């Protein structure tokens, strides 16, 4: 796996298996389930006041009043429909589903429920590439703070939409190790002359920035350049899957760059061991 | 390279005149038996320390005693990404010090690696297969740390092109 | 447990103790001038600072011999050293050893030359002189 | 010819009398003996007694009793009634390792060198039955690695790790006499230090009295072998070497030494008592991944016939668990170039 | 706790439970395999898939790291975190505590090489290396029988591989007292499919395992004896034969057959090995009685008192029953012929049994990592950072 | 006949009595004696001929508490001991493997930076099992009683204390007369850390800190290669 | 563990080291006459399922080598009444098997050699052998009406089933 998935598996087996239930005539069994997402997410998986012909979906993001300032509420409702219902307290979404009363393709909105946290994130993308193509320019750009010490900028321009990052290594060698990476996407375009444009800053922030931003030794700055290729209504999901999955998708692959050579170093250290181990009589 | 080869050579001699060790008993404590080396409780019993250096970064320390030797390598490190690299590997091994019998688990101070060969281990080892097996760890220990960094460098670029090549 | 700070070992009545100028600056650099290495090496090699406890006259002796190993061009370095005697090699050794500690341009790189050659004459034996010694360069 | 013992060390070895048996300790507590039956080793006896590893080994020929010291800091004198080997404990008095020892030729004495930087002198008292000692205390500052007697009993060679060789007066007159003078000096008094080498530097692994104890041979970690001549005023001949350190040696007649170490392999040295002189006389094993007979360091060597007059064959056992017996003659006209004495 | 609860995994032989803590079952319970393809370059390495998905790849070979007797596989396991992590739970591995569980008597060694794994690779703010056996006790407590914590008890954990009798001492298990018995869920099925293949014709071949393994979760049981079993089922075989049926991958039809015997035969053999295995024949009974006899006399009792079951291959009804019978009889036969040679006191012997047995460890784990003592005593990224991986040796105990 | 608190004209246990036959079979009437067996080490002087009831002190730790010891720091170091059922198990790697370290903070180096002290020992069962460090700091809890958590100053202080307590004219004989007895005084190293720590408190608490006067103090701790108390009885 | 015979009695009667008991039967032989509700034989087929998967059986009484022998037997007959199509063809061949010369104790080819006693002289050998041959006979005969489904042409897959199974891993053929 090299890309990262956009949906929970959690919540679409949970629902799965509840709709495949309700639908062959079964009693409904109880359910209880407390998960997590990448980003600090938090769901939850219930039976509201105990009835279980009633499952609700709810996700809880520390940062979801700055995806409100951003027509998440209005986009939510889009997608959802009859299925969003207030939120539970403590969470900021919520779906429910009447296992007395489900669709004739079930299959259909148990995926749209696994998306429940890309789409809290899709109209914060959707605004801008709606500006840009407006020709809409000078709107304040959104900060989108999706993690405690980092944060996501996002500016239209005449041309191009940026998306920037301000991310974090914790690790002091793991900055090398993503300079590394980064510098590959620096170059990108040798590969996909078509594909965005991708520029990285160590220690000092963007001009797209210009706001609080964070110096530090261990902070990087990834700024992503979004055509119209990119922003349009065709390409305009996948873009929002591939972009909203960026971060996650440069420390995972950090980390398992690091357990690619944990298994370097065990090939090459057994070898030793076999070398010395010769040395016997 | 045109001075690596002398290098280890200089190192390789020194080494065979350095385990030349014998089972000693202490001599300060009553029926013990330590590493001189480490201990270095009878000045009499420690050699003089000497190195082998092949410029200014990469070097050799060799310490004798009359039942045992610390050598110390200090690791060619070119670069940023080639100085965690090899911490890393230096580190992984230490961890495994117990299988790595010859192997110290900290490296004297200023060193990336350590090994502390003893009376028992030339006892029941060929020294001169310990030797080999010292200046085949310094050679194999530069071309692992090359590999790994065009490992990492081969993997973040297809990394870069499957996540921008479907946008 | 004030008292387990205190070595007194420091102060045993066992701990064994060793039995307690350099070479003339003008002559070797005479014979570098003056036209030929191999006198200027056996200059360099003489009265070594072995029974000074000052660092700074081994230190003294040390750069001379090394401004001469360096001088010496890589073709005249064996013949230079066959001509000294068992024990000039291994005083050379010692100051070859000395060499490698103190690294500076590519000194070492001649210095590693220096030693294949020591080492031809010598022998390992020569090293294990340097391991050895008690007052030493 | 080479033969194994065992692929571990056999950390020090003695023959009997008639070098029909021979007991080599296998690097552990023990000391096996071995006896020849035609072309083959045949082990024999076990001796358990020590608690820790077995450094000395010696066998006093008319006797027959075994002499071991270990790491346990104790010495066994080992008689054999009937069919088995029975140990008397002998009190050094030491606090720490015993490292050597040898018995007087004259079988009424042995030393024992030990990491408490002295030498313990050993006999029987008949009268309250058992082994009593004095230790020869000064000058010694280090664990003394190896002795050897002059023919005479009374003067003892000794190598220790302050980088000296000496020679003591070893008089033990509750059971011997007044030693007759001797080049070395006249006075002997017990303990009375006779002479010390000079060297600084290096560790005296072996230490060897030659045939009629007018000279004193040890091997030094600095690689060097010396010679120490009392018909020249105890002057001392040196020989730096161009390998690597020797551990044991020992004359073959009195102007020839035949030593062994890290190199692996039996060298000779040979004294020019004009000149005042010694000279490597060259390699005696002529060709794991080693050209030598044994594959790690020997530690021993002892004269199996011919005396050390006229050695005709000498034994060397080694860190390899090997024992080997060289043929002086067989030598010779193998490397014609050899020169002994 | 803080915000996020702890990631928790249970790596067993046939199957890992993966979830978070708090919750009362496993979000994934998966095959413990992992399919890769067989000089690495490029980013191969990344190229495996495990669980159910790793099973029939057709360019793929499935491998199965986690199985009593072969050295481990790191690199294998190392890989097989990564999807766990990133593409099942999907937790910042950075946010999360993790508690694993490890295999019985599971050297210390391992310990540290997966400290290395979860600190060095996954940067995790805290690790917690839990006994098995440890968290079936707790698991059990869960229980109507036992309304009073106690860490002291006999463990049988029965999973796929091989069946553990583990005593356990106010927490802490006396390992020079483990016993393990060749017989598990695997043999079970193998079992159940040798008399099937005597018996029923149309099973198809490439899915003889599968419809053994599915009659044996289905339609077995330990029955009270073998004869009266038998009895009952030629007497009225009406109301003892069912009936199975299961669809042939090739043809995508359906096939039935009749199910016998092998309802209670396949069980048995934990009671009769003999059965099925030449090479062992000791009854599980005398196995616990065993184990219990060779721990400390004055532990003995307690452990009688509190044998807990933990894993699949203990689900079939009546297993506790039989268990508790079987060793009361050899029990009170043993305390008889000492009182008739010549007066001790009746040993009360009972099995526990309780409804969160299917995954009584991690059902045990999932209830320790969500509460405050897991935290405090759970070792953290500076702690690793600071002594290393040695400190991920021992793991406190705390429950009770 | 010797009876023991573990191991089997009669010997006689401290407050023939026992402490005299030890230094009776060194040829000593005068002496102090430290006897360290399996349930309790004793600290008794001996003056010209016989014991003296007083001054002589005990200590809460001997072999029993060490192999227990040993046991808590196998299990710090993931293995599964039971403190009832492996106690045999754990007594015999105490005896094969454990020492008494000289230097401390020298022995935590070896340990914490080398592989040297490690050493395997196959339990009854076929595991193989690894220790180190703990081979010396097991016993240590006989110099530091906290660690096993007991009150007290440690057998080498104790031992120091006894001798002064003592008359100055008897100071001196009982100083040059200190002999071990008891299998826990086996432990390779035991005699020269007493030593050591003997010095250091002389040089400490009644040299007062001149290091010169140091070198006169006669300390010789006799170790004999011999259970003296019950060779005491066989002599007599 | 496996099911014992409890039929033997402080008066039983031996021939050899076997227990000769009773059999309601009407086939020749030395078998004592049966009055009781049950015998021996159909002690043997009420445990045969549970029996023939046993590897070990401690021998307790004499009786015990008469209930093995049985078992024995039994499967026997499974192996020659699974090619029978009918109760009656089935009935017919078990008189042919029942009246075969089986090896019997202390001859080649009788398996648990170490456990029965060899008849000690011609008489003891010729009722061991009718004894046997009888016990054959009925056993055979009982099996039948166990076997064949009331549906005649139908050997029981149920009996069919065990006919690869060996009690204790041995067999009168083997
Ligand atoms: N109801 C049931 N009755 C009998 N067996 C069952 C039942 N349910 C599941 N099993 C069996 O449980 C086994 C798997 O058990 P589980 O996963 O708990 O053990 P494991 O952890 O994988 O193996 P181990 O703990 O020994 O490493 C499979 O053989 C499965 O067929
Ligand atoms: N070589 C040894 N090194 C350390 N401890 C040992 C050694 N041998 C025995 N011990 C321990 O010493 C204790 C036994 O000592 P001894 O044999 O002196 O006891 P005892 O005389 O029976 O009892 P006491 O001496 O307490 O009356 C036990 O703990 C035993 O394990
Ligand atoms: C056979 O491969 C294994 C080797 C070791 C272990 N583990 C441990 O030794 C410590 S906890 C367990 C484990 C479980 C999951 C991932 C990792 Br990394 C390690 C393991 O999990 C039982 C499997
Ligand atoms: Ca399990
Ligand atoms: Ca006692």
């Amino acid at each position: 796996m090299i890309l990262l998935e956009v949906n929970n598996r959690i919540i679409e087996e949970t629902l799965a298996l509840k709709f495949e239930n309700a639908a062959a005539g079964n009693k409904p069994e109880a359910v209880e389930v407390t998960f997590a997402d990448f980003d600090g997410v938090l769901y939850h998986i219930s039976n509201p006041n105990g009835d279980k012909t009633k499952v609700m979906v709810s996700i809880s993001l520390k940062f979801y009043k700055e995806l409100q300032a951003h027509g998440a509420d209005e986009l939510l409702k889009r997608v959802y429909g009859s299925y969003l219902v207030n939120p539970e307290s403590g969470y900021n979404v919520s779906l429910l589903y009447d296992l007395e009363n489900l669709p004739a393709s079930k299959d259909s909105i148990v995926h749209q429920a696994g998306m429940l946290k890309r789409n809290c994130f899709a109209s914060v993308f959707e605004k801008y590439f709606q500006f840009q193509e407006e020709g809409k320019e000078g709107e304040n750009r959104a900060v989108i703070h999706y993690r405690d010490d980092e944060t996501m900028y996002v500016e239209s321009k005449k041309d191009r939409v940026t998306v920037v990052f301000s991310t974090v290594f914790k690790d002091d060698d793991d900055v090398v190790i993503g300079k590394v990476f980064m510098q590959e996407f620096k170059e990108g375009r040798r590969a996909s002359h078509t594909a965005p444009q991708v520029l990285f800053s160590h220690r000092e922030p963007p001009l797209e920035l210009k706001t609080d931003a964070a110096v530090g030794d261990n902070i990087g700055y990834i700024t992503f350049v979004l055509f119209p290729r990119h922003t349009n209504a065709s390409a305009r999901d996948n873009t929002i899957n591939l972009i909203h999955t960026f971060r996650d998708y440069l420390h995972y692959h950090i980390k398992c760059s690091k357990a690619y050579i944990h298994t370097r170093m065990r090939a090459k250290t057994s070898d030793f061991l076999k070398v010395l181990n010769r040395a016997r009589p | 390279t045109a001075t690596l080869r002398p290098y280890l050579s200089a190192v390789r001699a020194t080494l065979q005149a350095a385990l030349c060790l014998e089972n000693f008993s202490s001599q300060v404590v009553e029926r013990h038996n330590k590493p001189e080396v480490e201990v270095r409780s009878s000045k009499e019993l420690l050699l003089q320390p000497v190195t082998i250096s092949r410029n200014e970064k990469e070097k050799v320390l060799i310490e004798g005693s009359i039942n045992s030797v610390r050598v110390s390598i200090a690791v060619k490190q070119a670069d940023e990404i080639e100085k965690i690299l090899c911490h890393k590997f230096m580190r992984f091994m230490m961890m495994r010090a117990e299988n790595f019998f010859i192997l110290r688990r900290k490296p004297v101070e200023g060193y990336d690696i350590s090994f502390l060969i003893t009376n028992f281990h030339t006892e029941q080892m060929y020294k001169h297969k310990l030797v080999d097996f010292v200046i085949h760890f310094m050679e194999e220990i530069d071309k692992e740390i090359s590999e790994m960094k065009l490992s990492v460098n081969a993997r973040a670029r297809i990394v870069a092109e499957e996540f921008l090549k479907n946008f | 447990a004030r008292f387990r700070k205190v070595d007194v070992g420091e102060y045993d009545e066992n701990k064994f103790v060793d039995e307690e100028a350099g070479p003339d600056e003008g002559e070797v650099d005479s014979c570098l001038r003056q036209g030929n290495m191999t006198a200027a090496l056996q200059a360099a090699l003489k009265n070594p600072p072995i029974n000074t406890k000052s660092q700074a006259v081994k230190d003294r002796a040390g750069s001379i011999v090394l401004k001469v190993l360096i001088s010496f061009k890589a073709n005249d370095i064996e013949k230079a050293v066959q001509s000294l005697d068992k024990n000039g090699v291994d005083l050379l050794m010692k100051y070859i050893y000395k060499g490698f500690e103190s690294p500076s341009d590519n000194s070492s790189a001649v210095l590693l030359q220096w030693h294949e050659k020591a080492l031809a004459a010598g022998g390992v034996g020569s090293i294990v002189r340097v391991l050895t010694a008690r007052k030493t360069v | 010819a080479y033969h194994s013992f065992l692929v571990e060390p056999i950390s020090c070895h003695a023959w009997n009398k008639d070098r029909t048996q021979i007991a080599i300790c296998p690097n552990n507590h023990e000391v096996h003996i071995y006896e020849k039956s035609g072309n083959k080793w045949v082990q024999v006896h076990e001796l358990k007694e020590h608690n820790g590893q077995v450094t000395g080994i010696d066998w006093a020929p008319d006797s027959n009793r075994i002499v071991t010291c270990g790491t346990d800091r104790n010495a066994y004198v080992w008689t054999l009634k009937g069919r088995t080997w029975k140990p008397t404990l002998v009190i050094l008095r030491i606090n720490r390792a015993a490292r050597c020892v040898r018995w007087a030729p004259n079988e009424k004495k042995f030393a024992v060198g030990s990491g408490s930087r002295v030498i313990s002198i050993c006999y029987f008292e008949q009268e309250n039955d058992w082994w009593v000692c004095k230790h020869i205390k000064k000058p010694i500052r280090s664990t003394v690695l190896s002795l050897d007697w002059h023919p005479n009993s009374v003067l003892l060679a000794a190598g220790s790790c302050d980088f000296k060789c000496r020679i003591f007066s070893a008089y033990i007159k509750e059971v011997e006499e007044r030693p007759a003078p001797t080049p070395w000096g006249s006075k002997m008094p017990f303990g009375e230090l006779m002479f010390e080498s000079s060297s600084s530097c290096g560790w005296v692994h072996g230490v060897c009295f030659s045939a009629n104890g007018s000279r004193v041979a040890w091997v030094s970690h600095d690689s060097t072998v010396c010679l120490a001549d009392a018909d020249k005023k105890m002057a001392v001949a040196t020989l730096a070497s161009e390998t690597l350190p020797l551990l044991a040696v020992t004359f073959i007649t009195e102007s020839s030494l035949v030593a062994a170490g890290h190199d692996c392999f039996p060298v000779l040295f040979t004294y020019d008592s004009a000149a005042g002189k010694l000279s490597f006389g060259g390699r005696l094993d002529v060709p794991a991944g080693l050209d030598s007979l044994h594959k790690n360091s020997v530690s021993q060597i002892s004269v199996l016939s011919g005396g050390k007059a006229k050695c005709s064959q000498f034994c060397t056992t080694g860190m390899d668990g090997g024992m080997s017996i060289w043929d002086v003659r067989s030598l010779e006209s193998a490397l014609k170039d050899l020169k002994i004495v | 706790a803080g915000r996020l609860p702890a990631c928790v995994v249970d790596c067993g032989t046939g199957y890992t439970k993966l979830g978070y803590a708090g919750n009362t079952e496993p979000q994934f319970i998966i095959p413990s395999c992992i399919a890769i393809k067989e000089v690495m370059k490029g980013v191969d390495d990344l190229d495996f898939f495990i669980g159910d998905e790793a099973i029939e790849k057709p360019t793929y070979a499935t491998k199965w790291p986690i199985r009593h007797g072969i050295v481990e596989d790191w690199d294998l396991m190392e890989r097989f975190m990564e999807q766990v992590i990133f593409k099942y739970l999907r937790a910042e591995p950075e946010d999360h505590y993790f508690l694993l569980t490890e295999p019985p008597l599971n050297t210390p060694e391992n310990r540290e090489y997966t400290a290395e794994i979860m600190f060095e690779s996954f940067n995790v703010p805290g690790l917690y290396i839990a006994v098995q056996a440890v968290l079936a006790l707790a698991a059990s407590w869960t229980s109507r029988q036992v309304g009073e914590r106690t860490l002291t008890g006999t463990v049988i954990d029965s999973g796929d591989g091989v069946t553990h009798v583990i005593p356990v001492a106010e927490g802490y298990v006396i390992g020079s007292c483990i016993k393990h018995i060749p017989i598990a869920g695997r043999d079970i099925t193998y079992f159940i499919q040798q008399l099937l293949r005597d018996r029923e014709v149309g099973i198809p071949p490439e899915q003889s395992l599968e419809t053994a393994k599915a009659v044996k979760e289905r339609y077995s049981y330990v029955c009270p004896d073998l004869v009266k079993e038998f009895n009952k089922y030629d007497t009225d075989g009406s109301k003892w034969i069912k009936q199975y049926t299961g669809i042939n991958a090739i043809s995508k039809k359906e096939f039935s057959i009749d199910v016998g015997y092998e309802r209670f035969l396949g069980p048995e053999i934990f009671f009769h090995p003999e059965f099925a295995n030449p090479d062992f024949t000791q009854p599980i009974s005398e196995v616990v009685d065993e184990v219990i006899q060779n721990c400390p006399i004055d532990v003995r009792r307690p452990l009688y008192k509190n044998i807990v079951l933990s894993g699949g291959s203990t689900m079939f009804r009546d297993f506790g029953r039989r268990l508790q019978r079987d060793l009361k009889r050899t029990v009170d036969a043993r305390l008889k012929l000492s009182e008739e040679l010549s007066k001790p006191k009746p040993i009360d012997v009972q099995v526990i049994t309780h409804h969160m047995q299917r995954y009584a460890v991690w059902f045990g784990g999932s209830m320790l990592a969500s509460t405050p003592e897991f935290y405090q005593v759970c070792h953290t990224k500076k702690d690793y950072e600071e002594i290393g991986p040695s400190i991920c040796r021992h793991n406190p105990v705390f429950g009770v | 006949c010797d009876n023991g608190t573990g191991f089997v004209l009669l010997t006689e246990p401290p407050m023939a009595i026992q402490a005299v036959l030890t230094l009776y079979a060194q040829g000593l009437l005068t002496g102090v004696v430290v006897d360290s067996g399996d349930g309790v080490t004793h600290i008794c002087p001996v003056y010209e001929g016989f014991s003296l009831p007083h001054l002589t002190r005990r200590l809460d730790i001997a072999g029993r508490d060490i192999t227990r010891y040993l046991i808590k720091l196998l299990l710090l170091r993931g293995y599964a001991f039971n403190h009832s059922a492996d106690f045999e198990t754990v007594r015999m790697i105490k005896e094969k493997l454990c020492y008494v370290g000289y230097n401390i903070e020298q022995e935590q180096k070896l340990a914490l930076e080398t592989t040297v002290l490690v050493e395997s020992y196959t339990l009854p069962d076929g595991r193989i099992i690894k220790v180190g460090g703990e081979r010396f700091e097991a016993p240590e809890a006989l110099f530091q009683p906290h660690l096993i958590n007991v009150e007290g100053v440690g057998v080498a202080e104790l031992l120091f204390n006894t001798i002064q307590a003592a008359d100055i004219d008897t100071r001196s004989e009982f100083y040059k007369h200190i002999v071990l007895s008891g299998g826990s005084t086996m432990y390779p190293g035991l005699p020269s850390r007493l030593e050591r720590e003997l010095k250091q408190l002389y040089l400490e608490r009644v040299l007062k800190g001149d290091v010169e006067k140091l070198s006169k103090f006669k300390i010789r701790i006799e170790d004999p290669p011999r259970h003296m108390v019950f060779l005491g009885g066989a002599v007599l | 563990p496996a099911y014992h015979s409890s039929l033997m009695d402080p008066d039983t009667k031996l021939i050899g080291n076997m227990a000769l008991l009773p059999i309601r039967s009407q086939f020749k032989g030395p078998a004592p006459r049966e009055t009781k509700d049950t015998d021996i034989v159909d002690e043997a087929i009420y445990y045969f399922k549970a029996n023939v998967f046993f590897k070990n059986y401690e021998i307790k009484n004499e009786a015990d080598r008469t209930l093995i022998y049985i078992t024995l037997y039994i499967s026997e007959c499974l192996k020659k009444l699974q090619k029978c199509n009918s109760k009656s063809q089935g009935e017919k061949e078990m008189y042919t098997l029942g009246i075969t010369n089986f090896p019997i104790p202390g001859e080649p080819g009788f398996p648990l050699n170490a456990i029965y006693a060899k008849p000690a002289n011609k008489q003891e050998d010729e009722v061991m052998r009718a004894y046997l041959q009888q016990l054959r006979q009925e056993t055979g005969l009982r099996l039948c009406e166990k076997v064949f489904d009331p549906q005649n042409d139908k050997p029981s897959k149920w009996w069919t089933c065990f006919v690869k199974r060996q009690f204790m891993n041995k067999s009168l053929s083997g």
